[PDB]
RNA sequence: GGGUUUACGACCUCGAUGUUGGAUCAGGACACCCAAAUGGUGCAACCGCUAUUAAAGGUUCGUUUGUUCAACGAUUAAAG
């Protein structure tokens, strides 16, 4: 039938949209997958997001190829927030040190891409610092002592104001 | 959903739910099947607001 | 159906002895943060700022002229958005 | 010139192209410097729907035209040919560039109408049930207005819409 | 009576229309036609940064490496490219693309003049150090439809024949 | 294969504060008490005001003359504001707000009695001026293609132009009023009054040179 | 090669494009093998064998096509133009088959 | 059919043809998009 | 059917009556002798 | 663009161009209500809504009102 793209939880795979409809009119079952992608990752941490491809079958028969984890994740991850930035440029999310980058950039360099693209790491630590600064996650040079710390207790501070405006931005659109 | 069956959960409001099950049943092939309850109150939208006042008006007789 | 809870246990001081993103599978083991002898000079000799300019490549390289390709997408982007089909 | 050849023996479909002799420019131009055939043959200006001899060097067995890029005609001689072609196909000149339907021959329809420099298409014009006054008249168009440029040698200019 | 301004072109005096239709404008028309008359010179053309690039590109390659593999270059999935990308790289060739319009006057410029016929069409450009041509012929039999065009080893002009005997032997 | 053509940068281009268009009144904040007559010559011949561009790069320009109202203003306004970017482009004004009283008459009334009362306002525009500037770091293509729409809806015909469209176009004139074949033209005849050509002709006419009538200016006519 | 993908060719067995790169005459059968050859028209079908034979004498580009009907389209292209070769093949795969 | 006086395709699969005369917009896809000019 | 309202050549809607070539040889010619007389008076 | 309404003007008639509605007979235009051939639809079907072409033929009977109109009753393929 063709190949899908889906970015799934390591083992919260639910048969619900939205990839349950997607399955359903290729014609394979949502339980199956369900179960051999649950099987698959269970050796991973519930919860980290990595993408994977179907390729279904004209004979409603389907094959699964999980790769590395979304580098969304990683930085997150090695930056320690939940959620990232919404304007990115004007403010800053986290701090991750390019010793993080590199670790990252090797853990990532055995997916589809790096390994169909015979390449270095100096473009894969590349493409993490370029995802880094859309997320809006600066990259220091050589800075991790107390100043993450310090940098935290303003990001914190900036979040809770973040989120007192919005509500109040709500009530207001609410009352107007 | 489950399997072949999805669960959508909506909030509309009691005005605009009349003739439902005839609508869904003509587009799901008869297959589709809802339930709804109260909820929550709202301030209504302007359009439906005007059209009720303009009913009251219209039943007290003078406009 | 969310992101893992493990997220910066420490924040002041096990973002820095290391990364702990990097560990995938439910067995624990965070790897060392490597110090810097450890990692060869490339990592640190790449731009970690703001990108370069097209005022300010060289007119003999390759990269200006990926970055020129790049203006004359965007160009052509901007001159086709009255797009009526 | 180039013909596809088809060949069917048993279930086996042998398609060949095979390359025929064809006649080349004549040697001495009268203008040799110029770029373009009609304008360096000097016959700018001079063709008309009538000149069937011209107008025939470059069409199709089928009546077709030929393009531009394969012939070499500045664009405004091409509109002109084309016109002048399409011209003379209309008022009955080239009878033998038409295909050849040995099974629609046979029906006979009406006898074909006598015309000459007819403009517009035979089965897309409508009649002028008004014809205008004096003052608003619609007139009748004769000819194409891309051959307003010929040589007049009585010094009228053509009437091209009577 | 109309006023001097009006919205309905307030149509003139017969004495102020046929003064018009005298005064009306007439351009000049030249004796004979510039469009296919013997045109202008040639402007020549001034080479720019990128073929200069590319010129000094190919130059570097057809220079400094031994065996130039030329092929044609098929159209199949990227997927498929990069995996013969990956193949490549593991016996250390690699594979070039160049535009016809600055390879074909450098071909013809350089001693490589007999490889003219094979630089039409689409093409693939494998060039690699230390020749060995044995795996490389290994990995294309894998698909059916990359047919190995020519190229030259060392110096020599080899056709697919020839390529097939020099890795044999 | 094709040349990589380098891409024109604007930066010396200072976008301003304010970038739409301000609203204009339908009526002056001073709304005329004397009913003035209706002077037609605001309208006929050419543009003397508002003929070059101050600041911005693109324009709107009037081959006509005409009235604008409140309707075209309104209307002008809201395209602009809501086809522009506030980013890289900025518009302004040309033309003034509304000024000139325009009287009317109720349904029904016979000639006669006196003027009428003051229904709105209208601001002339004669042939060849600028009615809406625009400028920043944009092309003219876009703007051009957003332009022809309000241009189009004006009252008399309007062309989206630039500078470089509108030198282009004077330069045109100029080469075809320079290059005319024959010997006889409307400005020659008037001045010397040939024919005794000025009975039928205008005083104005002299100025003119026949290449405007009434309202109308007809680009073509030398 | 829009025009075969949209052809349905999972009728056709073998396409064979023999020719020699280094004559003058090759540049339509070199442009019909990339054509017949493109990724649309692998993935309508992966029963199909196209093999691409490389002579450097032979002197005759041509192309055969065997397809599961039991037939036989053979056509010796020297001067042919690559789209009626084209068009000739889909005419008659979409009448055969 | 929609017979207008300015005519314009309304998606990249129309096609302008002259036919009895006059321009049509003619679309395969869409046949809502079918325009005459008058 | 074709009325001109109105007179013929009086209101705002006249008739259209055009310009001929003889019209405008007859107009070129009295331009060319009046400007033969403006040069006469020119010395 | 047309000249159906009201108005504007006061050009032909004041040694007369008799002024609303109806009865009889209707001529014509199409900017088509029906009947006919089609295109698009958010046209599933029955009903519809628009647009194109077509004017040879039709376009009801009653209560109230002087009424043209208007409301209402029963129909028609329609009651232009
Ligand atoms: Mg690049
Ligand atoms: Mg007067
Ligand atoms: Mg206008
Ligand atoms: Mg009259
Ligand atoms: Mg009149
Ligand atoms: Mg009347
Ligand atoms: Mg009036
Ligand atoms: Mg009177
Ligand atoms: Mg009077
Ligand atoms: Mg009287
Ligand atoms: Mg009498
Ligand atoms: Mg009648
Ligand atoms: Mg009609
Ligand atoms: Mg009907
Ligand atoms: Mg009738
Ligand atoms: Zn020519
Ligand atoms: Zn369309």
């Amino acid at each position: 039938s063709g190949m899908i793209r889906a970015i799934v939880r390591a083992g919260q795979a639910r048969p619900g949209p939205p990839l349950g409809p997607i399955l359903g009119q290729r014609g394979v079952s949502i339980n199956q997958f369900c179960k051999e992608f649950n099987e698959k990752t269970k050796d991973i941490k519930e919860g980290i997001p990595l993408p994977t491809k179907i390729f279904v079958k004209p004979d409603r028969t389907f094959e699964i190829k999980i790769g590395q984890p979304t580098v969304s994740y990683f930085l997150k991850a090695a930056a320690g927030i939940e959620k990232g930035a919404r304007h990115t440029g004007k403010e800053v999310a986290g701090l991750v040190t390019l010793k993080h980058v590199y670790e990252i950039a090797r853990v990532k360099a055995q997916d589809d891409a790096f390994a169909l693209q015979d390449v270095p790491l100096s473009s894969v630590v590349r493409s993490i610092i370029g995802s880094a600064r859309s997320l809006g996650i600066r990259v220091v040079k050589d800075l991790s002592s107390e100043e993450l710390a310090a940098f935290q207790k303003e990001r914190a501070l900036f979040l809770a104001a973040q989120r007192e405006a919005d509500l109040a931005a709500q009530a207001e659109a609410a009352k107007k | 959903g489950v399997e072949d069956y999805f669960t959508l959960y909506a909030d509309v409001p009691l005005n605009d739910m009349f003739g439902y099950s005839t609508e869904l049943r003509s587009c799901t092939e008869g297959k589709g099947e809802y339930t709804m309850e109260y909820s929550r109150y709202q301030p209504c939208l302007p359009s439906t607001q005007e059209d009720v006042i303009n009913k009251y008006l219209e039943a007290t007789g003078q406009l | 159906e969310a992101l893992k809870d493990p997220e910066v246990c420490t924040d002041p001081f096990r973002l820095t002895t290391h990364a702990m993103g990097v560990n995938i599978y439910k067995e624990g083991q965070d790897v060392v943060l490597k110090p810097d002898s450890e990692y060869p000079e490339w990592l640190f000799e790449m731009n970690v700022g703001p990108p370069k300019k097209l005022e300010e490549l060289d007119p003999e390289t390759r990269e200006y002229w990926r970055l020129l390709r790049k203006h004359n997408i965007w160009r052509h982007n901007r001159l086709s958005k009255n797009r009526k089909f | 010139f180039r013909e596809v050849v088809e060949i069917l023996d048993g279930k086996t479909t042998i398609i060949e192209g095979r390359i025929t002799e064809t006649p080349q420019e004549s040697p001495n131009p009268p203008n040799p410097t110029g770029q373009c055939p009609i304008c360096r043959w000097n016959l700018k200006h001079k063709y008309n729907y009538e000149d069937v001899l011209l107008l025939s060097q470059f069409i199709r067995p089928h009546g077709g035209m030929l393009p531009r890029r394969i012939t070499g005609l500045c664009q405004e001689e091409h509109l002109k040919i084309e016109e002048c072609v399409k011209m003379a196909h209309r008022a009955g000149l080239l009878p033998n560039h038409r295909p050849k339907l040995p099974e629609g021959f046979v029906p006979k329809s009406k006898p074909r109408l006598n015309r000459y420099l007819t403009r517009w298409s035979p089965r897309s014009v409508k009649p002028i049930y008004n014809k205008g006054h004096r003052w608003n008249k619609v007139r009748m168009p004769v000819g194409s207005p891309l051959l307003k440029d010929n040589v007049s040698y009585s010094g009228r200019p053509l009437l091209l819409y009577h | 009576g109309s006023k001097a301004v009006t919205r309905h072109r307030r149509v003139m005096h017969f004495e102020r229309q046929k003064l018009m239709a005298v005064t009306e404008y007439i351009p000049p028309k030249p004796t004979i036609n510039p469009r296919c008359l013997p045109p202008p010179p040639t402007p020549p053309q001034e080479e720019t940064g990128l073929v200069r690039l590319l010129r000094r590109e190919i130059a570097a390659v057809f220079r400094d490496n031994r065996m130039i593999a030329v092929c044609q270059h098929v159209a199949l999935s990227a997927e498929d490219k990069l995996l013969l990308r990956h193949q490549l790289r593991k016996h250390k060739i690699l594979m070039k693309i160049f535009p016809n319009q600055v390879l074909k006057p450098f071909l013809e410029e350089s001693k490589y003049q007999n490889l003219l016929p094979l630089f039409v069409g689409h093409n693939l450009l494998l060039v690699s150090e230390e020749p060995k041509v044995k795996e490389m012929v290994r990995i294309l039999k894998g698909i059916p439809f990359l047919p190995l065009l020519g190229g030259c080893i060392d110096d020599t002009i080899l056709s697919r024949q020839g390529f097939i005997n020099y890795s044999k032997l | 294969f094709k040349t990589l053509l380098p891409v024109p940068t604007f930066e010396d281009v200072a976008i301003p504060e304010k970038p739409k268009l301000r609203f204009v009144e339908r009526v002056p904040l001073v709304p005329k008490v004397r009913r003035e007559r209706k002077n037609l010559s605001d309208i006929r011949g050419p543009s003397t005001e508002a003929t070059e561009f101050t600041e911005g790069r693109f324009a709107i320009l009037a081959l006509g003359g005409g009235y604008l109202h409140w309707g075209h203003f309104e209307m002008m306004r809201l395209t602009i504001n809501r086809s522009m970017d506030p980013k890289n482009m900025f518009a302004l004004w040309r033309v003034p707000a509304p000024f000139k009283p325009i009287t009317r008459k109720g349904m029904g009334q016979r000639m006669g009695g006196g003027k009428g009362a003051i229904d709105h306002y209208v601001t002339p525009v004669k042939a060849g001026r600028l009615i809406v500037e625009m400028g920043g770091r944009c092309e003219f293509k876009e703007v051009q293609g957003f332009l022809d729409l309000v241009a189009h809806k004006l009252p008399f015909p309007a062309k989206a132009v630039s500078r470089e469209t509108l030198e282009k176009m004077r330069k045109d004139q100029e080469e075809r009023e320079r290059n005319n074949q024959n010997p006889w033209t409307f400005e020659r005849i008037a001045t010397a009054n040939m024919l005794g050509i000025r009975k039928v002709l205008s005083p104005y006419d002299l100025t003119h040179k026949g290449r405007y009538w009434g309202k109308f200016y007809t680009p073509e006519r030398v | 090669a829009a025009a075969l993908a949209r052809l349905g060719l999972r009728a056709v067995k073998q396409v064979r494009v023999q020719f020699c790169p280094f004559e003058k005459n090759v540049e339509s059968t070199r442009t019909f093998l990339q054509a017949v050859s493109s990724e649309k028209v692998r993935c309508t079908n992966l029963n199909c064998s196209v093999i691409a034979d490389v002579r450097h004498d032979g002197s005759e580009p041509c192309v055969d096509v065997l397809f599961g009907d039991g037939h036989r389209l053979i056509m010796r292209g020297a001067h042919l133009t690559a789209q009626e070769m084209l068009t000739a093949f889909a005419s008659h795969i979409q009448a055969r088959g | 059919f929609k017979t207008k006086g300015v005519l314009k395709k309304r998606c990249r699969d129309c096609y302008l043809v002259k036919r009895r005369g006059r321009w049509f917009i003619y679309c395969k896809t869409n046949p809502k998009h079918k325009q005459r000019q008058m | 059917r074709n009325r001109i309202p109105g007179r013929q050549w009086i209101g705002k809607h006249r008739r259209p009556r055009p310009v001929s070539a003889q019209a405008k040889q007859n107009m070129i010619r009295r331009l060319e002798t009046e400007a033969e007389n403006q040069y006469w008076l020119s010395r």
